[PDB]
């Protein structure tokens, strides 16, 4: 591991995103970095906040249990959207119809 | 064994085994062969046990500790009489704590001999504990993990300051 | 009084002597489970003795054999206390678990690790009859959590898969609630009462007494899987089918309500928490049972059946009858515990299948588990004279002549139509009908051990019931002159939801397709409880747990405030102090800016 | 949208896929096995009926209209079968799957008592390292430059060798152990 | 419970449930018949055969290699790969 | 208190005279030696505490830090012989004599009858401590943690050794039994005030106190194996025996002025357990379930109720026991996979069993499981606030949730589920680490037996 | 680009390899079992067990059951002259001077 | 009709009903061609140096020391004091401090003005 490969602060220039996309094994236009509200995310990725029960489960994986792949850049809250954990896969009903319903 | 005085327990009353049937109860025949089967070599083992305990005896003591002149007594930052004194409250304190635990023991130990009119049957039992936890309450409590003679001696004489200032009023 | 004393606690002790010869064993050993069962079986007889004799005479006792702590005025030893509860839940639990691990003896025989199963099961049954003959408060805090940690372990048994873990972590969760309340319900008792054995407690009797019964009923809601604290009890049965039938059917579940009938006297001399907890079992009970009219895995099924029972436990409590509800403990675990031994008798010979849209014309086929279970669902729904009869039906009949809540009786007797909506399902779906499972059939179920414990516990829910109701002595005063159309309630409530449910399956055997309503799709989701709270409750802690505590605070301003505005303040003072660039003449103006200033604004020289 | 074989998916393999999970649900509400042959037909005469479409936005939009019929039409609790991710006995006999190189770790007071295996095992060991090198220098001349645009790997190309990097999808542990 | 399977058995078996298919002569397939290609068969009854592959064998199989088995051989050759047969 | 010291200081000869080859055997050896020795303390009396001279003194709650102290020294022995092994031998003779003279201070520590005697080992302390962590740490951030963890204990320790002088000076002595029979109660004052927090803030930062933690999460992280042990199990208890000792003379200002700081803890037990349901780190978990404990052990101390110091008493070596098994096996873990992140090794049950099993009974102390002297503490601190307030029972309850929220998390990520498939070199377990297990937690077990002994001085 | 002189990082050592009866105390395989056995004697079956019956024999700890004689002499005096079994102060109140006001 | 299915932040919108599945422009087909090659890209090396029979140890992943390295010790460099962080540390971080303390100085206060009146039962209450 060398000092280039961790993470760096929020980039701004166009040449920094391009930098810090190569950085995390992504496409330049698929690279979003966090909102820069001083919150200490720095150039870390936002991902599409999914989690890892919405993967495919048939493509083998890297890492059969999380259902990951070695290299990609993993959410800021893996820790949080495990499969042991909190889950943020469809419903086959709307989630304001199912609290009005139990609320009710 | 243990002195009946102090944990008193009233004469039992068995009633008559006076059966109405002609079925032989099996608590009879398992009865019969536990003191055959079980207290036969047990008390057997134990008349071993305590010939070979008379063979060889030595004695014990319970340790009696005089009096030594309390708090009231004492000359202020004197260590030399206000550590006797102190350890001998903190040895009063801890036979009084046990003496509450005598008093719990035979109440609880009277309501579950009594049974479904413990109510009615364990009044002189329950007096007897509120008695004893309203002076350990008066005597005791509220002084905290730092507890001392002094606190001890401060709380009975704001007490007693308390008590005849009330007195005073309604005198 | 030596007899006694001396075999319930041989009972104990022998109960506990194969944990210690496992711990000490060195080579394979020769068949473990037969030697924990001939175990359990010699202990069954051993408490049988003693509970014959408290027939006999009416013999209650307590033994304080061991002293443990005196921390000051309290003391603490192990004490046990044997009464008519303690005395008459030893020796059916102790059946129940003999025929639960010769099912398991034949289930399990191709696991690896069948030697640490009977001795996890072993400990399960250690620390619950710890509980249930507890008498200081201690001990049953004791035997509590060695349930909730064995039952823990038993989910998480197959630790590769993620849902056992996470059923596991969640029934551990709901437990600590429990133990919430029932930590509340301690910190009352000792402030206030100054024990924790439970005779001073009902000695001392005391009429302030709302805050200890809040605590105790928040923690029989966390161990009996009440409503708000429910969906652990169905969704922890990711684990092996006699984990299922012993724990979650039987013996652990009912640990809220042997707590809540063990304090009786404050329950009872106290109409705020009857009322409240009436309303709580009515509640759990039909919402339980709506949950299990559409619900299509059977052991998702038998685990909400046996939650709607544990609410009607909960309403028979409710209106001060305390020994109906004892009574309907020892008669459900009877066949709760059988239904989950058909259960699994199916799931093996159907290979793993759980889903009851993949089985069917089992009528036949598996005659003696086809019995048992038609024996079983008639027990459960309150056929006359079976062993359900002797204790449910009698629930109903304080249930309408007393002074109770109007919605959860009406609301209770709804659930009862349900529970014979449910068993009609489960016996149509599984047992009638024609074949769906898949075209090579291995149904088999002919072996000694599965035979000889289905047909012991089908003995035990035969005949019971009937030998309990008969052999236990009044306590209490039973209610009988009532009007005709309240003593045949139940029955008409059965046979109305069998004829509804039969026109249900009929309906399903019709050919017409119609797409799901509001109602189905609230009662197959489980009301939408385990979907809101199980993604909001973490996710609003979780989030809570790193952008607030982990980052923003620990992180970042209690590193900002104390440590670095300090450092940057002395770096800053350093920058300034040696920024000089060594010339003598600003030095020596300084030395003459000081001596003026000494001189005629400090007044240094007077 | 994620194969280790494709980059995305055409349309005919949507429609595949709607079909088949469209049967699996129907199959889940219509349990008894006559009724779900009524509208299991019925289902394939409704497919049939657009098959000859040559348009290919009508085809898009009747796909678009489709996935919206099914998923106003699921069964809350769908029929899994018990291996199948989802399942009552899904991933369980994962605890039992021991990787083989902890053989290796074995002591040989008990690596007396199966003399033949670790033979066997050794002789195994020597053909991996044997064929190694050949496998990498296959697939440093096979991949163009610019790195593999697809995760499918080449077979053995020439006479003697293995496959490459087979050793891992050939030694994996079985289902039922 | 659980009894062993078999390369021929297994190959029996998908023979078996394929000659009883309506859109299927039982004297002209053999096990490399090609559907689409020998038999003159369809996409959704490509589908249909891997359903009753599924509903006859107990397991199902994904679609990324439903839409791939293209002869009764291969059908069996995935079947004895998931299922480990003659160890 | 002389035939205690002597021989630890007489351990430097023993180990520097010692072959290349056996001197952990002879300093294992005779280390245990003096841990058996260590039992002649408990000769307790039920008023009078055991004095030994003028300099030294042992009563009910000194006792079992000290055989906590001597019984540790040679699990660390234990521990630290397996990433020095390659180490040359005068750095090896240079490292067992830091943690010699780092037990010599700690037991000639907690029996100094005099305060400012008690101030310079509690001081002295430092040194050793800080020269294993800055020396033998592994990565960049042991000079950070070193710096951060010397600097909060003398910025909140200085002001103490002025108060101190400050008693000597008003009061006439420091003895503690004089100071027993002499103090005088503090009156409402400023000065007072500042009293009262120059006498508590030391304590409070080597509690540590939630806002003062922060030297905690580093020092426990980039320090080796027993510089952990010593970090988790006698440190933290050494900053509550003082407490205890010096909260004496702080009445009855304290019945107000310890109105916040309980605060800081009844909160601060809360956030800092939701730290451990996020963390990423095995030994940043560690070190915040620490930050808990002993923040529940500061409101049992600043609460001043009897229940509450048996409760602290239990609380704290029950604590320091658990603390140093889950480093413990923490310290296997990262030895074995060379990583310290959770997530990196996971399924660990499938290959190693037996270090699975002592996991789960770490994991089951851990969470305060009955009838454990965990659980004794930690409900003897329970019964003391529910005296002290009722709503204070939530503030409990919801963290008997939590705790256990992540003690069994922390059993599943790395025992539970499918193994790494790409890491191949999990060695079968030693005989060394099932040996350290096995005398980390029998102990513990057997104090469950007959509790009494560690149930403090006014037991 | 040129970097310094620097030995690379070693291979990770198995001390199963060059001797699988290792207890992993030392490499030497002499020491290895003399420190095994050193530890497995001095710590199971002389601290352990030997403070176990140290701690189980303690001499009557803290003088806690004497507490208990104590406390059955003198309920055993104070039921037998009709005294009350206890006082509501613990100092006689007759040789307290209280402050007048 | 049908009710639409709308997404929430518990319950994302299906892969089936996403519109953008629909598009089939070359850009699309571009973007998803580049991340199948970085998948392969990163998948080769990967099991490239996992297939190695000399290799014994840990084939360590640079996407996990960047995510611990960002999560721990990259908060503080990229934080920087402006009104929101402040609001937020002032808000969660001295809020349910003076909550609580407010909370229970009223309760203990209540309590002590009771027992010093000689009101709150205190009867029993000899283990404090």
């Amino acid at each position: 591991i060398t000092k280039d490969m961790l993470p760096g602060p929020y980039p701004k220039t166009p040449e920094e995103r391009a930098a810090a996309a190569k950085k995390y094994n992504m496409r330049v236009e698929d690279y979003e970095p966090y909102p820069d509200d001083g919150m200490g995310y720095g150039d870390y990725p936002k991902l599409p906040d999914r989690s890892q029960q919405e993967r495919d489960p048939w493509y083998d994986w890297d890492h059969p249990d999380l259902r990951l792949n070695w290299g990609e850049p993993m959410h800021w809250d893996l820790d949080m959207y495990i499969r042991n954990r909190v889950d943020t896969s469809p419903t086959p009903v709307n989630w304001n119809l199912m609290c009005k319903h139990l609320f009710g | 064994s243990w002195d009946k005085d102090v944990y008193p327990e009233p004469p039992r009353r068995t009633p008559a085994p006076s059966p109405q049937t002609s079925l032989p109860n099996p608590i009879t025949y398992l009865t019969k062969a536990f003191d055959l089967l079980v207290d036969r070599p047990v008390t057997l083992v134990r008349e071993f046990i305590e010939r070979q305990h008379a063979k060889n005896k030595y004695y014990y003591y319970h340790r009696e500790f005089r009096r030594v002149p309390d708090i009231t007594e004492c000359h202020e930052k004197d260590v030399l009489c206000m550590f006797e004194a102190e350890m001998q409250w903190k040895r009063d304190y801890k036979v009084d704590q046990e003496i509450v635990n005598i008093i719990q023991e035979r109440l609880k130990a009277c309501q579950q001999r009594e049974g479904e009119s413990h109510r009615q049957n364990c009044a002189k039992e329950l007096q007897q504990f509120t008695q004893v936890v309203k002076a350990y309450q008066d005597r005791y409590h509220d002084l905290g993990a730092h507890y001392s003679a002094r606190k001890c001696l401060a709380k009975q004489k704001q007490r007693m300051l308390a008590e005849r200032k009330a007195t005073k009023e309604a005198a | 009084m030596n007899l006694f004393s001396s075999l319930t606690l041989v009972t104990l002790i022998l109960l506990t002597m194969p944990i210690a010869a496992i711990n000490f064993n060195t080579h394979k050993f020769t068949n473990y489970p037969l030697y924990v069962k001939t175990t359990i079986s010699c202990a069954f007889i051993t408490s049988m003795i003693p509970t014959m004799m408290f027939i006999h005479t009416g013999q209650e006792m307590i033994i304080s054999n061991w002293h443990w702590l005196t921390i000051q005025t309290l003391k603490l030893s192990l004490s046990f206390k044997m009464d008519f509860f303690s005395m008459m839940f030893v020796p059916v639990a102790l059946f129940v678990t003999w025929s639960i691990m010769e099912f398991s003896m034949w289930y399990m025989h191709s696991d690896p690790n069948i030697n640490q199963f009977f001795k996890y099961l072993l400990l399960f049954l250690i620390t619950m009859l710890i509980l249930v003959t507890a008498n200081n408060l201690f001990q049953l805090f004791i035997g509590w959590e060695g349930v909730g940690i064995m039952s823990f372990l038993l989910i998480g048994w197959w630790y590769g898969r993620t849902d056992a873990n996470t059923a596991a972590l969640q029934a551990i969760l709901y437990n600590r609630i429990g133990d919430i309340g029932f930590i509340l319900a301690m910190a009352w008792f000792l402030i206030n009462l100054n024990t924790w054995d439970l005779q001073q407690i009902f000695m001392l009797n005391p009429n302030d007494s709302n805050l200890p019964l809040m605590g105790l009923i928040l923690a029989a809601t966390g161990k009996s899987a009440q409503f708000g604290l429910h969906p652990w009890l169905p969704s922890a049965m990711e684990g092996p089918t006699p984990v299922s039938a012993l724990l979650h059917s039987s013996t652990m579940v009912v640990a809220g309500i042997f707590l809540l009938i063990r304090f009786y006297p404050l329950t009872e001399n106290n109409k705020f928490g009857q009322s409240i907890m009436l309303c709580l079992g009515a509640m759990t009970t039909l919402f339980t049972a709506m949950c299990a009219l559409t619900q299509n895995d059977i052991k998702k099924i038998i685990a909400f059946s046996t939650s709607s029972q544990l609410g009607l436990m909960m309403v028979t409590i409710g209106i001060n009858q305390p020994h109906l509800a004892f009574l309907h403990i020892c008669t459900h675990a009877f066949f709760k515990a059988m239904l989950f031994m058909c259960s699994g008798s199916i799931i093996h010979s159907l290979n793993d299948e759980q889903d009851i849209r993949k089985m069917g014309g089992l009528f036949k086929a598996m005659p003696f588990t086809t019995t048992a279970l038609i024996i079983g669902s008639l027990a459960l729904t309150g056929m006359p004279f079976l062993t359900g009869f002797y204790s449910k039906d009698l629930i109903i009949e304080s249930a309408n002549t007393s002074y109770t809540n109007a919605w959860a009786l009406l609301m209770t007797l709804v659930a009862t139509s349900f529970t014979a909506i449910y068993s009609t399902r489960i016996i149509f779906f599984a047992l009638l009908g024609q074949p769906r499972f898949p075209t090579l059939i291995n149904i088999n179920e002919n072996n000694p051990f599965l035979i000889n414990s289905i047909k012991r516990l089908l003995i035990g829910s035969l005949f019971a019931g009937f030998i309990i109701s008969n052999n236990i002595p009044p306590m209490t005063i039973p209610q009988m002159t009532m009007p005709h159309y309240l003593k045949m309630t139940a029955l008409t409530v059965t046979i109305l939801g069998f004829i509804l449910a039969l026109e249900i399956s009929n309906t399903t055997h019709y050919l017409k397709f119609n797409y799901p309503s509001n109602t189905f799709k609230f009662s197959n989701l489980l009301g939408y409880y385990p979907t809101i709270m199980h993604r909001l409750t973490p996710y609003m802690n979780l989030t809570m747990s790193q952008k607030s505590a982990s980052s923003l605070l620990d992180l970042i301003w209690l590193e900002t405030i104390l440590p670095k505005t300090i450092s940057l303040a002395q770096m800053k003072m350093s920058t300034t102090i040696t920024s000089q660039k060594g010339l003598i003449k600003l030095y020596f103006l300084s030395f003459l800016i000081t001596i003026l200033i000494s001189t005629t604004l400090l007044n240094f020289h007077e | 949208a994620f194969l280790p074989s494709a980059a995305y998916l055409t349309h005919q393999q949507k429609v595949l896929q709607l079909y088949k999970r469209a049967l699996r649900h129907l199959e889940s509400r219509c349990v008894h096995r006559d009724k779900y042959r009524y509208f299991a037909c019925l289902l394939r005469a409704r497919f049939d009926e657009h098959k000859n479409e040559k348009d290919m936005v009508k085809a898009t939009q009747l796909l678009r209209e489709a996935e919206k019929e099914f998923w106003h039409g699921q069964h809350p609790q769908p029929y899994i079968f018990p291996e199948s991710p989802g399942g009552t006995s899904y991933e369980r006999y994962e605890c039992y799957k021991v990787p083989e190189w902890c053989l290796d770790d074995w002591h040989p007071s008990e690596k007396a008592m199966y003399p033949d295996y670790f033979a066997k095992r050794e002789q195994w060991k020597k053909l991996r390292r044997e064929s190694w090198e050949r496998e990498v220098k296959q697939l440093q001349e096979e991949t163009p430059v610019g790195g593999p645009r697809t995760e499918a790997l080449p077979p053995a190309r020439k006479q003697g060798d293995l496959p490459p990097l087979w050793w891992h999808i050939v030694t994996r542990p079985r289902e039922r152990p | 419970d659980a009894p062993p399977l078999t390369l021929e058995g297994i190959k029996d078996r998908v023979l078996y449930v394929l000659k009883l298919y309506d859109k299927i002569d039982p004297e002209k397939l053999s096990v490399n018949s090609h559907f689409m290609k020998d038999l003159g068969l369809d996409s959704l009854d490509q589908v249909e055969i891997i359903m009753a592959m599924e509903d006859e064998f107990g397991f199902e199989i994904p679609d990324i290699d439903a839409e791939k088995l293209m002869c009764p051989q291969e059908i069996v050759d995935y079947i004895a790969d998931k299922k480990d047969v003659y160890e | 208190m002389l035939k205690y010291i002597i021989p630890t200081m007489m351990l430097m000869p023993l180990t520097w005279l010692s072959k290349n080859s056996m001197i952990w055997i002879n300093t294992t050896l005779h280390s245990l030696l003096i841990s058996l020795t260590s039992l002649l303390l408990l000769n307790q009396f039920g008023d009078n505490s055991l004095n030994f001279s003028l300099t030294f003194f042992s009563d009910s709650l000194s006792t079992p830090l000290l055989i906590l102290t001597m019984w540790l020294l040679p699990l660390m022995l234990m521990a630290s012989q397996h990433h020095l092994s390659k180490e040359n031998l005068a750095r090896k003779k240079l490292f067992i004599s830091m943690l010699i003279l780092l037990q010599l201070f700690l037991i000639m520590t907690f029996t100094a009858t005099e305060l400012i005697f008690f101030y310079i080992m509690f001081e002295a302390t430092l040194v050793p401590t800080l020269i294993i962590i800055t020396r033998w740490g592994n990565q960049t951030e042991r000079l950070n943690a070193g710096l951060y963890f010397l600097f909060y204990t003398l910025a909140g320790s200085l002001p103490l050794l002025v108060a101190l002088i400050y008693i000597q000076n008003t009061m006439g002595s420091l003895n503690f039994l004089i100071l027993q029979y002499w103090v005088q109660p503090m009156p409402n004052s400023w000065s007072n005030t500042f009293m009262w927090l120059a006498c508590m803030m030391a304590f409070m930062v080597k509690m540590p106190l939630y806002g003062l933690h922060l030297w905690l999460p580093k020092a426990h992280v980039e320090a080796p194996i027993a510089g952990s042990m010593v970090l988790a199990a006698i440190l933290l208890k050494l900053g509550g025996y003082g407490m205890m000792r010096i909260t004496l003379l702080l009445n009855p200002i304290t019945d107000f002025m310890a109105y916040p700081f309980i605060m800081l803890s009844l909160w601060g037990m809360i956030m800092t357990s939701s730290i451990c349901l996020r963390q990423t780190d095995l030994k940043s978990l560690i070190a915040y379930s620490s930050v808990s404990h002993m923040a529940l052990v500061i409101v049992a101390i600043l609460i001043q109720t009897p229940w509450s110091y048996m409760g602290a008493t239990a609380l704290m070596i029950a604590h320091g026991l658990t603390s140093s098994m889950l480093f413990c096996l923490a310290n296997s873990n990262y030895e074995r996979v060379h990583s310290r992140t959770m997530i990196l090794a996971r399924g660990l049950q499938t290959l190693l069993p037996l270090m699975a099993a002592w996991w789960l009974l770490a994991s089951l102390t851990n969470l305060a499981l009955p009838p454990s002297i965990n659980l004794i503490g930690e409900l003897f601190v329970v019964m003391s606030t529910f005296s002290w307030s009722n709503i204070t029972i939530i503030l409990m309850g919801l963290n008997m949730v939590i705790t256990a929220l992540y003690s069994l998390y922390m059993l599943i990520t790395t025992q539970r589920g499918k193994h790494t498939h790409h890491i191949n070199n999990i060695l079968p377990s030693f005989t060394r680490e099932n040996a350290l297990m096995s005398l980390h937690m029998l102990p513990l077990l057997l104090l469950s037996l007959n509790p009494k002994i560690i149930l403090g001085p006014l037991y | 680009t040129l970097r310094w002189q620097e030995d690379p990082e070693p291979e990770d050592e198995n001390l199963y390899e060059k001797n699988p009866d290792s207890h992993g105390y030392d490499k030497d395989p002499a020491v290895d079992v003399w420190n095994m056995r050193v530890v497995f004697f001095f710590g199971f079956s002389i601290v352990l067990v030997l403070g176990s019956t140290f701690v189980a024999y303690l001499p009557d700890y803290r003088m806690q059951e004497w507490a208990r004689r104590e406390a059955e002499r003198l309920v055993k005096y104070r039921e037998a002259h009709g005294l009350p079994l206890m006082e509501s102060n613990c100092f006689d109140p007759s040789k307290i001077q209280l402050p007048e006001d | 009709s049908f009710p639409k299915y709308e997404p929430s932040r518990l319950a994302s919108l299906p892969t089936t009903l996403d519109p953008a599945e629909y598009d089939i422009s070359s850009e699309t087909r571009k973007a998803q061609a580049e991340r199948l090659a970085i998948r392969s890209r990163l998948k080769r090396e990967y099991q490239l140096q996992y297939n190695d029979p000399s290799r014994r140890g840990v084939v360590e992943d640079p996407a996990l020391i960047r995510w611990t390295c960002a999560r721990s010790a990259n908060v503080y460099p990229n934080f920087r004091p402006n009104t929101k962080t402040s609001l937020l540390g002032a808000l969660f971080g001295i809020g349910p401090l003076i909550f609580w303390y407010y909370v229970f100085k009223t309760d203990r206060d209540r309590k002590e003005k009771l027992i010093q009146e000689g009101k709150l039962d205190r009867t029993f209450n000899i283990s404090y």
